């Protein structure tokens, strides 16, 4: 385990209306990020943070798209970041990313990213 | 200027004495429009620095939390203004060290962008 992975898994396609859940785990790092979110890349659009928590449970942040309907969650073990979707609309498609070692929702400032993991919703 | 260039003009001297921030701080353009008040040069390789983005993640001292300090010491050399120094006539005082780098770091590919604190 030489390398740092952050495992992604979850996501796939849905009905809109529909929910799903993303999950990140990550391997290979000895400490704890202070901060873990979810980006996306939605088909024409740039990158974005999607939801980000500290390593407390606190500081947590949503894209106003996304506020009441996504939870995001860090509580179930160490480095893994959860993030429940609920009330998935067609707009929530995108390919969404696990990041570790950043500060909120933006982007630049994560160092540590997952490969990527496509979520549709279909209408 | 990138960022990851300004950061390398700012701190890294890695080829690398008690006139060295006078000679170091003017020579890297850290007095052309203030005196920057405190400035740190680390005497390791790029490499080694740039790798310290893979280390041990901080927070930084402004509370944010893209910061990552270096397992080992590293070889730095610490300038901080003398009382007189007052600009345009920038003055230094050089102290050399041995501590742990804190630097904040963005981008893809991930690299120093501030340098932080040492420890």
């Amino acid at each position: 385990g030489s390398q740092v992975q952050l495992v992604e898994s979850g996501g796939g396609l849905v009905q809109a209306g529909g929910s799903l859940r993303l999950s990140c785990a990550a391997s290979g790092y000895a400490y704890t990020y202070i901060y873990m979110g979810w980006f996306r890349q939605a088909p024409g659009k740039e990158r974005e943070g999607v939801a980000a928590m500290d390593s407390g449970g606190g500081g947590t942040l949503y894209a106003d798209s996304v506020k009441g309907r996504f939870t995001i969650s860090r509580d179930k073990g160490k480095n893994t970041v959860y993030l429940q979707m609920d009330s998935l609309k067609p707009e929530d498609t995108a390919t969404y990313y696990c990041a570790a070692g950043g500060y909120e929702l933006r982007d630049r400032t994560y160092g540590q990213w997952g490969q990527g993991t496509q979520v549709t919703v279909s209408s | 200027e990138t960022a990851a260039a300004k950061f390398e003009r700012q701190h890294m001297d890695s080829s690398t004495s008690s006139n060295y921030c006078n000679q170091m701080m003017k020579s890297r353009n850290l007095t052309k429009d203030r005196c920057k008040p405190v400035n740190t040069f680390v005497h390791e390789s790029l490499a080694d620095v740039q790798a310290v983005c893979s280390q041990k993640n901080v927070a930084c001292k402004n509370g944010q939390t893209n910061c990552y300090q270096s397992y080992s010491t590293m070889s730095i050399t610490d300038c901080r203004e003398t009382g007189s120094s007052k600009y345009p006539n920038c003055a230094y005082k050089t102290t050399q060290a041995n501590k742990h780098i804190i630097v904040a770091c963005e981008g893809n590919p991930y690299v120093p962008v501030h340098f932080d604190a040492s420890v």
